[PDB]
């Protein structure tokens, strides 16, 4: 059988979202590219470089027109006519809008593409914005996180492939299976919260008893995600709060990279 | 005369453009250009010093953990914090396990397809390929049956007409020199590598809370709660789990990765004679094992004139000699202030001017050490360790050389290490030695917890007024990393990162000396100017990361 | 007439005692004895019918899942419940994956060391061992290098003088007929099997909530909440995870386990000529795929006089012919009521009188089917499938025989399947065919969810008054299992389990006919009555489970 | 180098506790038996049978007198002078009393050996009791559950080997790292419990949103364990309530095998 085509474009990315694929187990990255999809364009992995790699994109854009899913990784810098991210001599926005026109679906992977992320934080030096702002006439599937659990992305494209449509989305176009609930509304330390059992400093008695981390600045109460349940890396018991550190709100616009680590959830 | 551009350079992290002038089929001059900038330095400005590490970790996700640890080390430097030794053990295990994953992925996923032709692998005889490894490696996954399974997968991929990431590569290019059987061997190992690197990251995950982007650090130590008898925290069961994955790393590293490095060298002997990037080398010492931020497992230092006898050891991250030498210049980069700046006084104000051969042509600054340009990374860290007469490094290097001699009957002198393959060899030696780092520190951690020490964090005292300067060094997978933080009135007034790929990919500096990528390319032969595989080969040997180089 | 006792029989579940009379170097008569009793049937009595499955699952943790599913099927039968098809898909996947783990562990961990000498493996040439597998198997882990690593683990085990559970085995016994090389092969495979059986149990865990002892059932269906778009429930991501482990099973089963089965047979051809347990065989049909508890993927039925032409199919778990024939007798068991009892009217009143060759000598009841003693288990289910002309089963058996033929020049007739080896071959066939039910049922579940059907549960209406009888059949790893529930006024008034090892290990029945174990031992040659390897060999072929047999 | 001796005795067991070792990953069984400990006696796995294996037991008992850890799996039937469990023609109680005399440490693995478990429920046909009742005056480490996560046992043994003493125990002699907290006081559905979001029937709306299972009979409120955190099988996200079914209380005496599945727990 012919495998569904995927075109991946990195803008202002740290490559964390690609790297997440390397931790995946269902599918593993090798099974992904050899069995479940055809990764037609991805600069981190591609044998071809320079002129040959751009040949590959234009070839895939035409051959698989109307059929590929377009994945954008990273924020898009709008300041100074797009010059803060230039590949093959053109602004990344240009590459992205051209690809978007032939796309069967469009996924913004990571908080940066989803809503600007870290690169759009603070004074936002480059005028970085999220994918939806760049592609306003198109519906964009947002899969935020810095980076998300890779399966939030993989199961989303699997749904499209297996069932011929995107998974159910919330108001911010995030798949409900991964982002439908606040981390706090499904967190295993909530009883400690209820009881007022709080860690005050790392290494204190409470902390060493696995108590709630609200007062270390946990942002679980205002961050939508599946970090407490799906967690990370498929080994069991691995997410930031479980290893001893508060949620930073990396999934969530206005929270991650805006609020201080130790700033409380109820403090703006 | 003839000018080519490679844009994008592929199979690295981030956005890199490389231009070359070609004379008589040989590159005569080169330009390296980082083409994407985010301004991560300005983004962290004016925040609590404790916030920095979570934010600047996002400089890069390929070399995750690195910017995080360097950032806390810089704040700790500023505040004169002695890191609890347990937090050191944990930081070290994370760094060594991450770097294992990182190097593996670089040799195979990022670099192998420069040297390996997949269409030639299809033509191979699996039994012949397996027989070639008899007495060469004791790896248990070199069977003709394993190689057949791999060949069939490639066969099925090509058959489908969707080659994907393998489409339109340099197949049948004249610089491809492996026979079919060795091509197949390498592809099998490429696939096997993916399992080993997943195992390395499970170590990282269990201590860091996830990867990419660990979340267990603090200025003052780590957020892991050590309590052998506690539920939901770092107990003996979690520690055993960590150890289970640590133990799964060394066989692939020793019996596969270390071996392949030599066989690639065996079929590409000239690549020991080109690709030299510099005559000066710098590395920081790494993996502190005491409670005063020192006693490093790995030594660092500075070498000049490609002469190991000039080796000046560096054994403290507080060494003024190291701190005083480092400056950066944007004379030929897209920033306004052009004269060499010490990072504490560093500035980063964008001045994009477009490409100019004689002017500015990169978002990467050009770093210098006492005015000299210097190569950083595994070649640098290996040379220093060799100059230091570190027995483990010489022995590990010698193991690689012996395999090469077994295959070629030739040898490799330290002179030949100043090259594209020597740099690759340095990376392999680093990955190999790091496996003993993992075991050593795991054990040190276990014994220390059994002495009753469960301390992981010292709260930092951050004065609401006054100025404080700190620097955090870290020997990263791609070389010496330094984060420079100025605190003024409780918040970050300046922040500058000088990243290993900044050193290597830097443009022409204030005295117009070319950077290491730029020097390395001069003299590279080009069989086909429209497909400059040979250039890509030398550039990849440096393990470029442009999010890192530019931030 | 020499009298031996083997107590305990090891490498089985639970507590088995086997006695033999030996005359002229051959066992002439035997007794099987289950020596532990818990009274599980009495323990569940007087509870809500919904509670039974969680309690009665604890009859056995080797064939975990098995009593659990049969228990809910019995309640469903009583209450006339049609199980939601999604719930069948889920039960099927759990049963099939569990049974693959179960069979693999039985062949390697429980059975291999009857036929394999580990001290002989020490003498093997790994290169020779690997080479003799060329063209026999495509398995990727049969290299000389794999075999050497395995050999060194054994060498090291021996060197410590702590052989542990390998101590004082039948090494050097005259009935050990494998050459040093295939001994080493089998040990390597023994170790590889542990990985495969873990993957099988990862499939079970993701649906069951854990294993041993799943916790996802209910009378009325399953407790898995199907919702592709739900967080924390059975979504596409979890389904993909389950599939990922399903895909890892087949290669080992096909390329190692199936191949080792024929190899063992090739070196032990007379074991195709002894060990016949019975002339009557029963199996239930299994893996229902409709919304009415029927449409089974695997057929069952009844065969008599060792004659496949007598085959009476059974295609329904409501077949009155099947239901009405089953009885158990305690004439020679330590229970009060001795006449044959239909299980719905069964009693289990303890009556320990100690050992008597002519009287009571076991805690195992003696089942009959319309008065006949019958063997149940993979040989029985294979024979039924063959007689039903199921092409898949013939094709799979023939694959095994073909390997045997390639090795020996001989073939295997259906007549020789009535033996110690045929029984082993039936189990291997079963394991092979289950890999396709795993693929089929996963895909069916996926398609059904796609049609919009997310129903997993039907709420049981348990009337507060009245009497209801239900029977749940299941074709377990070891044979036809049945749970018999009587409900009176909303609670369990009677509960009787008739378990496959009850059929096989049962003592002399109401007319003094020996059970399958006992019959199979007659004619067993004995080289050394102090080390009766040959009886343990035949007894293991039935895969004994004494917690199951006795409960 | 010499590995610490372990003698494993099965009384009234279902073999689930031994089977749990086959799921283990740190260490895997093969690493357990080849590297970690020397398993001197275990009937399910022993190459030797009958007289030979009883000889092996006798040999190890005197050779490692004062050094072996004794593991007992299963309840011990005291009714009718011990006849409901006979191996080698003797009551298991006798084997257990003999082996306990020379033990360095004694571990009751599984709820049966810890407090009687399933075999002692209802009318208790065989008069089955826990290990502590059979061995008064001996310190017994209880690792309850049916079966427990094998690492509850493995990490307990490893603590003994590595640090020369047992791990910290609670009042019922259960290791605090695995049994120190109610499941309900560290459960990820606690926020749903607090809010009144309950599943009322398998397959209903709440159930398919992963809401709290209290009203389906979850015994989380009255059982100590680490099922919600360590969970099972090391694949991530796998314990009974995560897959959709109430905790039954199998760890806790007077809960599992006594209360109905759908009977409500007392909440503290
Ligand atoms: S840790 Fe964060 S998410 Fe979990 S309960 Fe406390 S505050 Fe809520
Ligand atoms: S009742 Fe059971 S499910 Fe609900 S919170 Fe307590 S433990 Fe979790
Ligand atoms: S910081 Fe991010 S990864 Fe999850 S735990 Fe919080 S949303
Ligand atoms: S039934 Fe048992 S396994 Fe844990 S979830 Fe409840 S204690
Ligand atoms: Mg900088
Ligand atoms: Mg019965």
């Amino acid at each position: 059988p012919q495998r569904p085509p995927v075109i991946w474009i990195g803008a202002q990315e740290c490559t964390g979202c690609t790297e997440s694929l390397l931790r995946a187990t269902h599918p593993t990255v090798e099974n992904l590219v050899l069995e479940t999809i055809s990764l037609e364009y991805h600069e981190v992995l591609s044998a071809a470089f320079g002129h040959q790699v751009e040949e590959n994109k234009h070839n895939a854009l035409e051959k698989y027109k109307g059929q590929y899913v377009l994945v954008v990784d990273g924020s898009i810098p709008l300041k100074d006519n797009g010059i803060y991210c230039m590949v093959a001599g053109e602004p990344i926005v240009d590459h992205i809008r051209r690809a978007a026109e032939g796309a069967a679906a469009i996924i913004a992977i990571g908080s940066c593409a989803a809503w600007g992320g870290v690169a759009a934080a603070g004074v936002n030096p480059t005028g970085a914005v999220g994918l939806q702002e760049v592609l306003p006439g198109k519906t964009i599937i947002n899969i935020p996180g810095c980076p998300p659990n890779p399966h939030n992305f993989l199961a989303t494209v699997a749904h499209i492939i297996t069932y011929g449509k995107p998974p159910k989305l919330d108001a911010k176009n995030r798949p409900t299976f991964a982002y439908g609930r606040l981390i706090h509304e499904h967190c295993e330390r909530r009883p400690h919260f209820d009881a007022g059992r709080f860690a005050k400093e790392f290494g204190d008695e409470g902390h060493r008893e696995g108590w709630c981390l609200y007062h270390l600045g946990c942002k679980g109460p205002e961050t939508y995600g599946n970090c407490s349940t799906l967690q990370f890396c498929d080994v069991g018991g691995v997410w930031p709060v479980a290893i001893g550190h508060p949620c930073y709100g990396c999934n969530e616009e206005g929270i991650g990279f805006h609020k201080g680590i130790h700033q409380l959830a109820h403090v703006e | 005369s003839q000018r080519i551009t490679i844009d994008p350079v592929t199979r690295i992290e981030g956005h890199l453009r490389i231009d070359c002038e070609i004379e008589n089929g040989v590159v005569s001059k080169a330009w390296a250009s980082g083409t994407m900038w985010r301004g991560m330095e300005e983004i962290v400005k004016n925040r609590d010093p404790r916030d920095a590490w979570m934010i600047v970790q996002r400089i890069c996700g390929v070399c995750t953990t690195t910017h995080a640890i360097s950032s806390v080390r810089a704040a700790e430097s500023a505040l004169n914090i002695d890191v609890p030794v347990n937090a050191q053990y944990i930081r070290n295990i994370i760094l060594a396990a991450h770097t294992t994953h990182d190097h593996i992925v670089h040799f195979y996923q990022l670099s192998a397809l420069d040297w390996v032709d997949i269409t030639s692998a299809l033509k191979a005889d699996p039994a012949k390929a397996s027989a070639m490894l008899n007495g060469v490696s004791t790896w248990h996954l070199n069977s003709a049956e394993e190689f057949t399974k791999v060949q069939n997968k490639i066969k099925d991929l090509v058959a489908s007409g969707q080659l994907g990431i393998f489409a339109n590569g340099c197949w049948g290019h004249p610089a491809m020199q492996l026979p079919p059987e060795v091509n197949l061997i390498a592809v099998a190992h490429y696939l096997q590598a993916l399992e080993c690197q997943r195992d390395a990251n499970r170590v990282v995950a269990l201590l860091g809370g996830k990867t990419p982007h660990i979340q267990n650090l603090a200025v003052g130590g780590v957020a892991n709660p050590i309590n052998l008898d506690g539920l939901g925290v770092l107990n003996l069961e979690r520690l055993m789990y960590i150890k289970s994955f640590i133990d799964k790393l060394s066989d692939f590293v020793e019996q596969v990765y270390k071996v392949d490095t030599a066989v690639i060298a065996a079929f590409y002997p000239e690549w020991l004679e080109r690709g030299q990037g510099a005559v000066n080398y710098l590395s920081a010492p790494e993996f502190p094992t005491d409670g005063k931020n020192g006693s490093f497992l790995f030594p660092g230092g500075y070498i000049t004139d490609a002469d190991l006898s000039t080796y000046r050891p560096i054994t403290s991250h507080s060494d003024e000699y190291l701190i005083k030498g480092i400056q950066e210049s944007a004379k030929h980069a897209w920033y306004k202030d052009e004269a060499p700046q010490a990072p504490w006084e560093g500035t980063t104000v964008p001045d994009y001017t477009g490409w100019s051969d004689d002017g500015k042509y990169s978002w990467v600054k050009a770093p210098t050490f006492y005015g000299k340009t210097v190569e950083v990374g595994p070649l640098a860290n290996m040379l220093c360790k060799l100059a230091a007469k570190r027995e483990s490094t010489h022995a590990k290097l010698n193991e690689i050389v012996a395999i090469y001699t077994k295959l070629t009957g030739k040898t490799i002198e330290v002179a030949q290490l100043h090259s594209t393959l020597g740099r690759i060899i340095g990376r392999t030696v680093h990955c190999c030695e790091l496996q003993n780092v993992l075991q050593d520190q795991y054990n040190a951690l276990i014994v220390n917890i059994g002495k009753g020490d469960h301390t992981t964090f010292v709260k930092p005292d951050i004065p609401a007024t006054g100025e404080f300067k700190g620097v955090g060094f870290l020997e990263a997978p791609r070389g010496m990393l330094s984060h420079w933080m100025v605190i003024k009135d409780g918040i970050i007034s300046n922040y500058q990162a000088v990243v290993p790929s900044t050193w290597n990919s830097g443009p022409r500096n204030f005295n117009d000396e070319v950077g290491p990528y730029e020097r390395s390319l001069v003299g590279t032969p080009i069989a086909d100017p429209n497909k400059p595989l040979e250039v890509v080969r030398t550039i990849h040997s440096f393990d470029p990361c442009m999010s890192c180089a530019v931030h």
